[PDB]
Parts: C-alpha cells; structure tokens; sequence
C-alpha cells in the first residue's frame, strides 16, 4: 500500500477504510508514522515522586524505563541493553541507583549512563568508550500538571501545542482543581481489538452509551442512568463536543460530576465539586468552573483517554493489528478526603477495569469491528463518521477548537481520523503540518 | 515456617499455612467440600441470585486483587502495591448479579457456558471465633462463549464462611492474589 | 430455584440443582468419588476393554451434544437444537473400543498419552429407583501425542450408574453438553 | 508470486506444487480468485423454511446473515454493521423480522434495508441516506433442490450451470428421490489444514480408504469393509469417476447405499434404497435409478462436499492456509420414517462428525500433508496425481463429463485442480472462460 | 487386565491399577488427600526449605522421565528409551532448592506465582512393606511470571512415602512419566 | 530487505544489527542462504548401530529420516511422501526395512526407493515410474568421528574442511580419547527466542557465566565456581578463544574437565581424565592431550553446540524468529565405566536439560534478546561483540585459527557472525568462498 496516496479517511473525516482495525501492514506503518512521532503517556509524579523512583511504560510496541533524576527532573530510556539487548528491568516500578544487566552485569545509572562494567580494566582496558554506550533515550519527555508524556521525535511540538484547543478543557479540572494524582498499579487486561476502536470510542462516543451500556445504567444507578435502552434522549445543550489540530478531543457533558460510579458515590461527589465549584467561579470564570465538574471523554492522541470526574484514565498499548493491552489507572483530586480517594480509586476499577462491568460491555463492539477490518469483503468498506456534519464550527467566542454544540455527535471521530491521515501521509512533522494548514476549515465544511 | 530462612515466603504466606498444619478436622474439610462444590455448581449453571442467596453473607468482603511486580530485593519504593479487580460488598454483588441478569446485557446472548474446578480444600474453625470457618480452595474456571472464545482463569482463595440465616454457611470474605499479572482473558468478569 | 426470577438458568439446570442439595450422604460421595477415580484411571491407560467390562452397563446411553447458539431472547424458531458428538448404547462403544485397539489404527502410533482430573463429585440416590445413583462432576481431560500436540477438553458430566453383574456399580447414562460451540480440539475423539 | 505466470498445477492437472497447501500469501489470493468468485454453500430450506428464519454461514473468511424473506425468497448479507463495522448477528440460527447492531442499536430488517436509527430525526435530521446504507449484499443467492449458495460475483454462471456435468449425477437423489434435507445443527471442528486437502479428498480419492480407513472398516462393519487394509481391490467396474468444467466431480461407488453405516443399519437402508429405486426405474430409466442408491463422494467446487447415501455434507471453511473449520451436517431423504431418519443424522456425526471416528483417520493425512506445504523442501516439489491419466474420456453415450470408468483413480483430482489453477490465474469470470475452452481435451489427453 | 486383550495398555500400567482395585481403605484415601494438599501447599507459597524438612524422606528418588516416541509395534530398537528431566536424591533436591532461594537467581525477580491443583487421589499399603504407602494423584501446576508469561503442567504422579523423623509420612518415590515429549512450557523447572 | 547490500554485521565482525534476532523475513532468507547450505547435524552412530535403525531429525525446518543401510552407510530423506505429501515417519526412533505412508500405503526402503504401492498392477499398470519416485535424499552426509552430519547442497565442502581450524581443538575428545557415544534421547523443549541467541553464547560467551550462572555457580558447587556473582575474574592463561574460516568456534577453558557437574562427580572425574591425559601425552603431545581434558564451549556453525568434559550436546532447531526447539544430548567418552556413563548422563539433563537449572538461567536472556529485536527502537541498534578486537592473532605455532589467547572475550562472535553475513549474502558457495578470501585478515584488524 503506498500510504502518500491511499485515501484511508475521506475528505473532512467523514469516513475511513474498515482495514485501518485489521491491516498488519498498516500497524506496521503507524509504529513509524504515528507512535515514534506522537506524545505518549508515561506516568504521574505521584508514582515517582522521589529521586531513584521508576516504572516502565510502553511507548508503542518498545518498553522503557521512566526514572526520577536527582534534580527533580525525568529521564526515559529503552529498556534494552546496549550490549547484547537484554531487557534491562524486569519489573513495573521500585527505586534504584541504577539497573544492571543479568546476563553480563553491565550496570547503568537512573541516568542512563554506562557507570560500570565488569572487569572493564582486564577485559577492555581503556578501549570501551562507555560515554556512548548510554541507554537510548527518549529524546522528549515533559509534564502536563504532572501528566508525564514521552516522544521518540525531536521534532515534535511542545506538549503544550500537541493539546492544542483540548488543554482548555482539561485544564479546569488538572489545573485549577488544585492538581490530580494518578493512583496506581493499573489493572492490565489484553483485548483483541485495534486501539483505534477504544480511542475512537472514547475520544468522541456518547451515541452508545445508552444502548451499549443499557445494563450498566439500569444495574449501577449512576447520573447518566436516564439514557438505558435508549430510553430517553438529553436534554438540549446537555453538552457539546470538541477536536483539535493534533487530534486530541473531547466530550463534555455538563454537570456530570459523579460521572459512571454507582448511587453509594452520588451525593458525597456532588456535594464535593459543586463545592469547589463554588470557589473556582471567582477565579476562573462561571462557565470553566463548570466545565471543572462536567464529564469529559477525552483521548490525548493518539492513545491516551480518560473520563474526568468518573476518574478513569486508559492506555490503548499497541501490540498487533487486533490486539492492545489496555492500562487503566484512576485519577482523583489532590485535596479529597483520603477515603474518598480510595473508594473512588476501588469505582473506578468496578467500573472500567479489569472487571469493569461497563468496560465488559465494550467488549464485543470493540474486538469484532477490529477483527472485521481483517475480513475480504469488508477492508474496502467504510466507517461512517458523519454524524453532526455541517454543524460544526470554529473559534467560537466561548468554546475552543472545532466544536459541536450538541452533546452527541461524531464530531471528535472527523478531527482524530484527519490527524492520524494527515500522520499516515507523512514522512514528518513539517509534512503533518504542511498536511494540516486548513484543518479546521476542513472539518467544518458545508 | 521460618521466612528467614525460607526466603521466597511472604510473612502472609507463612501465617495461612500455620492455620491448616495444627488441627486438622477431617468432617470439616468434607463440610467444607460440600459447601465449595454446591457454591460452584450455582455458578456454574447461572444462578447468580440463588448464589447470594444461599452462599453469600450480608457482611461479605469479595476481594480479588492484582499485585505491581516489583523487585524481590525492592525495600524503599512503598507506593500502593496492589489494584482491586473486585472488591465488593453485599449491595455491590447484587449490582454485578442484576447486571449478568439483565436482559439487555448484549454480551450474554448467546448465553455463556461455565465449568468450575474446585480443588485442594483445607478448612480449620479460627480459633477466636468458633464460629468462623477459614477455608482454602483452588480454582480453575473455564468460559466458553460465541463459538471459538475460551478463557481459563486461574487462582487460590482464602475464604472466610459463618453460619446466618437458618444456620446456613455463608461467605463473609474471599480473597484472592491473581496470579498473572496481565490478563490474557479479554477481562476478569467471572466470579472466582 | 426459581429460574423466572433467576433468568439465566435453564429448566434442566434447576432440577439437576434440586437433586444434589435435598439428602447429603457423604458415605455416598466417598464411593461416587472412588468409582469416578478408578473409571478414569482406567481410561488414562487405554485400557479400553477393561472399562467396558468394569465400569459401562449393558443398558448404557453415553451421550455428548453440541447446543446451537441461540439468541436468548428467542421463541420462534423451533428446529433440532443439538446434534449428538456422541449417542452410544454399549455396541457402540464397543465398535470405538475396536477402533482405538487395531493395529492398523495408524494415528494411535507414537502411543496417545492421556491425563484426567476428575472434580466437583456429587452424588444422590434416585427417589423412585432406590437402585439409581446420580452422580455429577466436571473433567479435564488432557491429551497429549507427536511430540507437539496437545488438546485440553473441559465438562460437567451427569451420570446414572447402577449395580450389575457381581453387584458392581456400572455407568447407565452419561450426559455431557460441551461448552465449546467450535471445537479447537482437532476432535472430540475421547471418552469424557 | 506472480499468479498469470507462476504453474502452480502442471498441464493436464497431473500435478501440483506442494506449497499450493501453505503460501499464506496464495491464500489471501485465494480468498479473491477462489471464495469471492465462486458458488460457495449457505443452507437448506430446511434450516430456514418460514419468513424470518435465519442463520449465519461462512463465506470464505466473511461472514453472512441468510434470512428467509416473506415472500418466500432468500436473500443474504454480510454479517457487519454499516455504521462503525461490528457484528450485527452472534448467534448461529433463529427467527426475527431484522437485526439491531449492539454499538448503537442501527436496525436493519431481514431484507437488509436500515430500518431505524435511534432518535435519527434529533441527530441526523433528514441528512442520513438510510437508502444507501442497507447491509452488503450478497449479489447472487440460488438454490439446488433446497440447497442454497451464494456467490459475491454477479458475473458467475447461474449455479445449475456452474454444476456442470456433476449436476446430472447428482440429480437422482437430490431431485428424483422426492427430494432432501439437511439435518441441523452442524457439528464444527477446527482442523490443522489446508482446504484444499479434505475438498481434495472427498472429489476424488478412494484409494486411500482401504488403508487410511482400515481400523474402521475392520471395527464398524459397514458394506465398504472388505477393503480394510488393503484386503481386497473392488471387482471390475465397482464404479466409476467423473469431473466437470467448473472443478465439481465426484467418484460413484455402484450399489453402495448403506455407505459407511455400521451393521446396525445395512439391512434398514438397502431395503429402503432399493424399494425406491424399483420406483425410479420407471421414471428416470435403470441407469440413472441405480445412480440414485449409488454411493457418490462428491466435491462441489470449492469447498462443499458430501457422501450421498451415507448423508455426510460437509464445509470446508478456510481460516488460513493450515487452518480450516469444518462444518459437518447430516443429509436424509423427506420421505424416510422419521425414526430412521433421526438413527441416520446420529449415525453421520457417529462416523465423520467431531468424534466421528471415519473422520478421525483423516486427521493426521490432511494436517501433515497441508503443513508439509510450508516446509522449504517441500514448497517446490510436486504433489502427484496422475493415476488414470490417459484413461479419461469425455462424452461418453452414459455417463456425461470427464470420466474415468474405474472405481479408483485421480480424474476427478485432475479436474478439481484444473479448474483451481484457471481461476488462480484469471482477474474474472470472462478470463476462466478464456482460460478453460478446451478443458475437456486438456485432462483426456494421451 | 489382560495386556493381550486390552493391547494399548502397558505391563507397569496394568500392575499400578492392580494396586488400587483391590483392598479400598476409605481413611487412608483421606489422609492421601491431605498429605498432598499440604505438600502443594508449601510448594505454591515458594516454602521449599519447609516442603524438604517436612515432606520429602532423606532416601528419596525423585525422578520424571520423557520417553522417545516410538512405534507401536516396535520390537527391535533396544537403546535408551526415556531420559531423565529429574532423578534426583535428597542432595540433588538441596542443590536446586537452594538454587530457588539463591539471591543472585535473577529469574525469580519479579516473585513467580504458582498454583497447583491435585486431583484422582488412590491411596493403598504396600503388601510387604506395611509401613509404605503407594500414593497415585494427578497434578496442573500453573506458573506465571513477568506480566504475561503463563505456563501449565500436567501429570500423573506414582509416589511412595512412608514415616520417618517424629512418625510424619514423607516422600520416598516420586515418579512422573511426562506426557508431553516436547515441552512447551520454556522448561520444567518446577516440582511436580 | 536486499540481502546483497544490508549490511547486517559491520566489517571484522564488531557489531550486528538488532533486528537479526526477530525479522521473520530474514528468517525465511536464513533458511536458503544458511539451513539450506550448511552441515547441520542429524545423529550419532551410537543412535543408529545396526542395519535398519534410524532416527528422525530436523535440518532447519524441514524433518528428515535418518537411516543405516544394509552396507553400513548412512543415508537421510525428506519425510515427505512422495505422492501427496503426507508425513512418512510419526516416530523419533525405530528399526525397519522401509517406511509405508498411512494415507494411500506407498511403501518406501530404508534406501529411499519407492519399493511397493498398493494394486500397482491393476491401477498404474506399468506406467508408474518408481525409480523417480524415491523419497527426496539430503545430497551430503558424513561423519565425524561417529557424529553424523547432513547438508541440502551438493556444492558444500567436504565436512572436515568445514570444521577448519576447529577441528584440531576437537580431535583430542573426538578421536583420540578412543571415541565419544552420544546418550539419547534428547530433552526437546520450545524457547521463545532465536536460534542465534544460543548459538552466539555457546560459542564464545565466557563473560556472561559469573553473572548469569552466579546461583548455579554458588549452589552446584562445580569447579567453575569460583566465578559465582562476578567474585574473581579467572587466573591470566586460564584459557583462550578460537574461531574459523566457515563460522565454527569455541572457548577453551584449561583444565576443567569436571565442568558443570557438581561436586558429588568432581574428583571421580578428574581422576579419569586426568588418567587418560598421561597416556596420550605419549600420543598426541603434553598440548593436545591437555585439550583433550579442557573445557571446550563450542558451536559447529550454524546451530549445533557443544560442552566438552561437561558433555552438553545441543541443536537449536529453527522454528521461527523468536521459536527454537531445543535438544539436550549427553555425550560421554566410550571407555568409561558404565555407571560413570550414566551418572554423567543424568548430570548433563539435570544441569542443561529440559528442567537444567543452568539452562534456566539463561532463558530470560536469550528471550528477550531476541524479543527485543522486533521492536521498532531496537532494529536498527547494534549488538556489541568488540572485546578482545585488535588483539587476536592467525596462524600461530601452537593454537591454530584466528585466536584470542584470553579466557574472556568475543572472539568466536566475530568469526561466527562474520561467516553468517558472508553467507546471507551469498547466492551459493562459489559467492561465499569469494566473500571469504580474506577472513582471517578482518578478524585480526588493529
Ligand atoms: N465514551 C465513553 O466511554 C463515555 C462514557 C460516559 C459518558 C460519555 C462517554
Ligand atoms: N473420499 C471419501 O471419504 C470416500 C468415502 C467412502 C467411499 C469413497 C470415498
Ligand atoms: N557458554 C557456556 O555455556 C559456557 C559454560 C561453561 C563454561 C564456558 C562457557
Ligand atoms: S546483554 Fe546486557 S550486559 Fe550483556
Ligand atoms: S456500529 Fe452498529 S450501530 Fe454503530
Ligand atoms: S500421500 Fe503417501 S501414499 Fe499417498
Ligand atoms: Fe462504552
Ligand atoms: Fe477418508
Ligand atoms: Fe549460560
């Protein structure tokens, strides 16, 4: 396939080839074009907060190692030996001066360098130059209100540029909130499914949300819970839906502040954002203290999502064409009672985690439209995005970004699918942006 | 058992095996393995309400977690080590119990199939609560659904049982460390 | 059980509940489980003949079946729901004890090796045949051959066994839904 | 590979490459030229005689809803969601009036068309084209005395032609019997092999049943027992074998009605046989009466195949190219005693069902030969199949098609693998033509 | 069982069925049963320093073989017909137990999670050694390690034990022919 | 990939590219250009003593039959039948006059000839071709010293040509100890990781054993275990490195014929070697009969490896790029005591078989080594083997080959990988020898 030419998305998003969740070649292809180019998400300050503290990651396929240096700031590596390329740690976090390898005990510190080697005098000599025999590292790794993300490209725009139109939206609840922790381990699960299905989902899908989780709703008694079996329709203005040049976006829906978790959370959350709500009117503004405590559905392109207030936080780990191993992590505001946290932290894993009985309900959606991108009559059909077509719009004097003004629409799928084309179709950054001139007048056409 | 000396036995491990080596009951291990084999056979054919029901007690902790792999020589890293999978209380069974029942749960037609394997029961009367019955089980629990989707799950359980309602047994606590880090069974929406 | 309220279970499924929960006699598990032991040890060594003549009743029905997936939801269609993998009187299986004992059975050579583990016994008199015993339990059965091959089968059986010649207890029916709709197997050619 | 150069099946059909049986990259291009192309086998009427009835099938490696229409038709669609691509039906049979996707509750009826769309006129207003978005149809659906095929090619022959020469074979019990049905449901295997390699087996090969089949035989005392290990060579003109343009063919074992029945049936079956057949010797002539209650092991190109009189009709459904999941169906005729006809559907999965123990001799020959495709010494080497060659002829005054008059031999082989390398190496039906003018004068040569 | 009828069945095999069939001591079945749930116990925990001191006699042969796949009707081909993946005497169990517990043993971190499950317990007294007792049970043992790595073991055990220091019972023979002629499990560096 | 122009291995050997270990495309190409070309070992004459006994083996991924004849030759087949492909030979081991196929029963001699097929009279009458039909013959096999060989191209040299300069190291426990058995069967076991993995530390990693082998080291109590956790670096002349022109290598280790084994073999031998070395200081000379009872770590290029003294015998079966089957041999010198023989035996299986407590060590290494060479960080990065470069010699007086006169090194990396890219880039062997006129040059650079 020669991806310069390939139309795997239509013009404005509207559609994409069914092949995209089943072409091995592709996959392929995307581990250059979009995972060695894009911002991944790595870990929290919460879960290394202290000099020597570190865990390992995926970014894409490769593993590697995030470690908190002794100046405060964060290093990740390539959790392979410069040797012979074992694989360095074999755990997910500790603390530790440094990693050695067991197969010849070359040792690297937690900043990468080659520190020691056995028997370097008698064996080497003077003649190993250990200076360029430090871990390959990542060559870009910054925070988002201690969001840290990692990039394989120099290249690349600051993460803060990389969120475009969706950081104002996230940044009432990770900023001005007062700051996020990230409460690990994960739950780790393997679907078989392409990690665009649940980026996709997340990044721009309340449509299923009555009919898919109709059980979920009518079993769990959460807020949403009018929607089961699609038995009732928002209200208008109930929320509205957002993109962005780099292809992160979002929902919003409005006051969903105890978001998915079940009636024995209900008051004790409401109570609690409605409160801080109250404080962060004077400082930010009626309508972003609002969106503080509204529920949003996001995903960080490419794959990296989250529901706000429900407090769920995802990684779509690539593995192959159909299949990701899914991380799920909980995020709870700094200033909440300790208890809460933890029953929070325990919904949170209810809900979406390995067990999550809402996420269990994702499942067959998920893994069968990937694994029908596979099928012969199938690869050459497309997938329909074109809910809410024509009604978006950009700049606006409120809302940021290319916006729906409607609680459910597809809207975040067009502004995903014209980034991940627009990187398909490119050798590099300059090419994306060449590619991404006009992206909002794209979106917004008719 | 000496940890010690013994080195690879967490002090956890140590004390659950203290509890069964003393008085061994041989009546209350074959009690206990009625109990077990009826609780799986409930299961087994879907009869998720008669399980709370009969097997079930009102002050139940059903915990199942999965452990952060850390290094075995790891002493200063002292963050969360462990995520719940489960850990639900009686109201919260009941949420996960109507949701398999209900019937626009998408993912139970066509109904799945269930067979549990229930193994290498111990069981022995806590020694403060002469009420309370400590029971230990292994588990291998095979689902089958949609034609070619099997998963085998894995697990011992460290159980605690007490006669309510009727003098009925019932479960007040289950605990299970799951063995494999990450799950290679699309989820673990099964009730170990 | 009440299947109206616990919507999952099947008509057949509570009764087989009703069975085992009503009289326990644990005397009767203990011969249940020695009797299902010794039949599988018989079958682990191939010896084939040997477990028609001590363990299979001249009156046997040894049946598997394999359930077409339906919606849960359904009602109308009223076709053949299952097929049988196996429907066997005692001729019969002693036509596939023939089959596994030639010499010119060509894929038995390198010789099959084959493992059971045989849980979950339960055991009660009939009501009305004070001479029937029911017994259920659930096998994995592991088979392994030519260097690479390995097949693993999973079951829950319901047995009727029954005195005969001698006053030995033989197998009368057995019935086993198989839980997987596709199998992933190669076969199904072994005696669960 | 190129696939218009490449001789992957010598002249005549005398041979075949043995890679033809593990090339991942032949199979993917046999899921065009073979499975997209052909006449592949669905149901029976009797699997969905009333309007609404409906069951899934495999195409090739796609998957399809066959649904009885209320006027009596069939018609058949891709089993996928015309939305976001999921599986519509999970199930294997049943009854509705349509089909409601589990993502997003899309409705589309029995006959396809997108019926509903929830709360359509609040999101999409009058803008989606519900006229454009029904399920993927198969083009073409027809039926063979009950039996029901698809084809995905509008181009492809009408299936009574497609048949061929094999049709008039078949005719006697399928037709002049009073007609069959298939009885429900199929047992479903996976096995370790190619396709081609039970397809090939069932066209035309009795000269492994001796000796492959000996311990069944032996054991089960059917009428074919005297050939148990190679004991004894069938009497002179025992039978026959033919193949036809389109690849179907098919050997005919004369007399043979209780086919592989164990003894607890023989006596039942050729009493009933041969009362029938005294009727048909009125109707359709000796010849053809006898033909009737003659044992015939048939492959319908590609991949169905059967063994009338024992009533054994099986899919060979590709996976890949050593993976294959076999569909085992029994076939009995209307008019049998209904007792007779439930003792012959046991008696079919007693003997090739999922512990049939026929089948299971099978085993090893298929999986080793398919897998021994893959193996960089055997990928070039050939695969014979010239027994008889030379012995063939064509338009015969009796017995229509390529024909061998011996009970044993490989013509219906040659013609299998004649037809398979013409479309291999044509774009479309007009090329195989092309491709195929001369076929008879090509497998009768010398 | 007559090995000339039955034909698949193999003189050693025909001689251990011999052992069980005949005098049945319900109690002794049981203590069999606890004997090993306690044995597996300590192995799954890791406790190996402890499954030495307590379960495994200073005499024992702890041997599992893997026998070349021959023919059927092979009659000629004499040289060595299985290899031995364990034959080990309580030194050579000290050797790799401590090897486990060796700090510098870099597989064992992250920790390694087993779980074993015993099945088909037969018990019976030797008839000229009254004082040793022949044990048969079968055993899936289930290791996992570093996230996604999931192994499973299956066989059957023939073992003798008998009582030594302060009258515990404690293994003198463990024999396992393992079925699988290829492994695919890494290695088999695990008990059994 | 163009093999003629991807240079994989950097000049002299100092590095290779990562992705050797996990491109499967290379994989396929390894199976021409190096499995296809090269001696690959089979059995032992001790396997197959008498007229008729043979074994089965794999020469990369093909399986073959490897047969005594009736004049005392070995010959070896394809098992492969020769009509339809079926796999001839179930079985690892037997004694027979032939082979007959269980699918149409052709039968086959011990000498490869197709010698009987079924009805051949009535069916074929006298048109078959036998005498081209026999089973596909491996065109080379020798022997060295009992050690049976096999090679697919006629064009290879002889097999001690191919052993170079290797095979003067060898000959004093080959040849001069009065002859070597080999103890079967093997253990078989499947690791997840490449076939060079084990190859390149067997043949020349003496760095990794303190480390990796540290717990071993600490509790087998072997002489070798002054190494455990890096503790003390061996005395200088504790041994040396040695590889040749076509890729064989080892690591001599003086002294140490006790080996592996633990303490409870130690003194019994190094009391018979010992003994054995002053009677053939009279023979060979005080050097080579010092060899003789010198541990030898050695690979015979491409996949056969070795410990001497400690009488490891290995193939690393190719399965696919991160899949080896691995089989565990003993060897044992014949004169030894009986009970000696088979202690060493079960020696060898407890340190280095399927439940080796050494083996273990090394799994995690040469898993994720080679695991790690299909992550899209690690192709392009290079594996290191520069220790020791610019300080080994050719042609010296005493030891012969390109010779590193250390204990520690990688000496035999280089050779080994230096032969492995001269052949992936070579069409036949003319091609290789022509990139190979100057080997021992590179080797011996600076
Ligand atoms: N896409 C989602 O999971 C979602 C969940 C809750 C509300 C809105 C969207
Ligand atoms: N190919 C076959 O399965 C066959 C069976 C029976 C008779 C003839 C052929
Ligand atoms: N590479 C090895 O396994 C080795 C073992 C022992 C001594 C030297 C090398
Ligand atoms: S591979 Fe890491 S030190 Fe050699
Ligand atoms: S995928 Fe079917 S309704 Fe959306
Ligand atoms: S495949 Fe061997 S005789 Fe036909
Ligand atoms: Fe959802
Ligand atoms: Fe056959
Ligand atoms: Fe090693």
């Amino acid at each position: 396939m020669n991806y310069n030419n390939k139309i795997l998305v239509s013009e404005s998003g509207l559609s994409q080839k069914h092949l995209i969740h089943g072409d091995e070649e592709l996959f392929q292809h995307e581990l250059k074009t979009i995972f060695a180019r894009n911002w991944l998400f790595l870990t929290h300050d919460s879960l290394i907060p202290a000099p020597g503290d570190y865990v390992t990651a995926k970014m894409g396929i490769d593993e590697v190692i995030v470690s908190r240096q002794n100046d405060g700031s964060i290093r990740a590596f390539l959790n392979v030996c410069r040797h012979r390329g074992k694989t360095l740690v074999s755990v997910e976090a500790g603390n530790a001066k440094g990693f050695v390898c067991s197969y010849h005990g070359w040792g690297f510190g937690s900043n990468g360098e080659l520190q020691s080697v056995p028997f370097e005098k008698d064996l080497y000599g003077e003649s190993l130059n250990k200076k360029c025999l430090g871990l390959k590292e990542v060559a870009r790794v910054e925070s988002f209100h201690g969001f840290i993300y990692g990039c394989f490209d120099q290249e690349a725009p600051p993460l803060m540029d990389y969120l475009g139109d969706a950081a104002w939206y996230l940044e009432p609840m990770f900023k001005h909130s007062g700051g996020l922790e990230l409460v690990g381990p994960p739950g780790k699960v393997v679907i078989k499914a392409n990690w665009k299905a649940p980026a996709e989902n997340f990044v721009g899908d309340a449509y299923h949300v009555g009919w898919t989780h109709a059980s979920s709703l009518r079993s769990g008694e959460s807020i949403f819970s009018s929607l089961a079996g699609n038995a009732a329709l928002p209200p208008e203005g109930a929320g509205l839906q957002m993109t962005s040049k780099y292809g992160s976006g979002m929902g919003v829906l409005w006051d969903g502040y105890s978001g998915v978790h079940s009636a024995d959370l209900v008051p004790e959350l409401m109570a609690f954002g409605g409160a801080k709500q109250e404080r962060l009117n004077k400082e930010i503004g009626d309508v972003r203290a609002r969106i503080y405590r509204s529920h949003l559905n996001c995903t960080v392109f490419p794959n990296n999502s989250m529901l706000t207030c429900s407090g769920v936080f995802k990684v779509w780990n690539p593995i192959d064409a159909n299949t990701t191993e899914v991380w799920t992590y909980a995020i709870v505001e700094k200033d909440m009672p300790e208890d809460l946290k933890r029953r929070l932290a325990d919904s949170v894993q209810r809900t979406f985690g390995p067990a999550g009985f809402w996420e269990s309900d994702d499942n067959d959606n998920m893994e069968t439209a990937s694994q029908n991108g596979k099928k012969y009559q199938s690869r050459d059909s497309d997938l329909l995005s074109n809910l809410g077509f024509g009604e978006d719009v950009y700049g606006d004097a409120v809302y940021p970004g290319v916006v729906g003004k409607s609680a459910i629409g597809e809207t975040s799928y067009r502004g995903f699918y014209r980034a991940y084309q627009a990187h398909v179709s490119s050798s590099n950054w300059a090419e994306f942006e060449h590619a991404s001139s006009t992206w909002h007048t794209e979106l917004t056409k008719t | 058992i000496n940890i010690q000396e013994d080195k690879l036995v967490s002090a956890h491990d140590a004390e659950e095996i203290l509890r069964f080596f003393n008085c061994h009951d041989s009546a209350l291990q074959q009690e206990a393995t009625t109990l077990l084999t009826q609780e799986a056979h409930l299961l087994d054919i879907q009869a998720y309400r008669a399980w709370l029901e009969h097997c079930v007690g009102s002050e139940v902790q059903y915990q199942v977690i999965s452990r952060e792999l850390r290094a075995a020589s790891e002493r200063r890293y002292k963050l969360n080590e462990a995520m719940n999978v489960y850990n639900e209380n009686f109201q919260q069974l009941k949420v996960r119990v109507e949701h398999q029942l209900d019937p626009q749960n998408w993912g139970n037609s066509p109904k799945l199939r269930f067979t549990r394997f229930i193994t290498n029961v111990q069981a022995a009367m806590d020694v403060n609560d002469k009420e309370l019955l400590h029971i230990r089980s292994n588990v291998i629990l095979h689902r089958a659904r949609r034609g070619n989707q099997v998963d085998v799950f894995y697990a011992a359980r460290e159980d605690k049982w007490k006669r309510g309602e009727g003098g009925v047994r019932k479960l007040v606590q289950r605990f299970v460390d799951y063995p494999e880090r990450i799950l290679q069974t699309h989820n673990l929406m099964v009730f170990l």
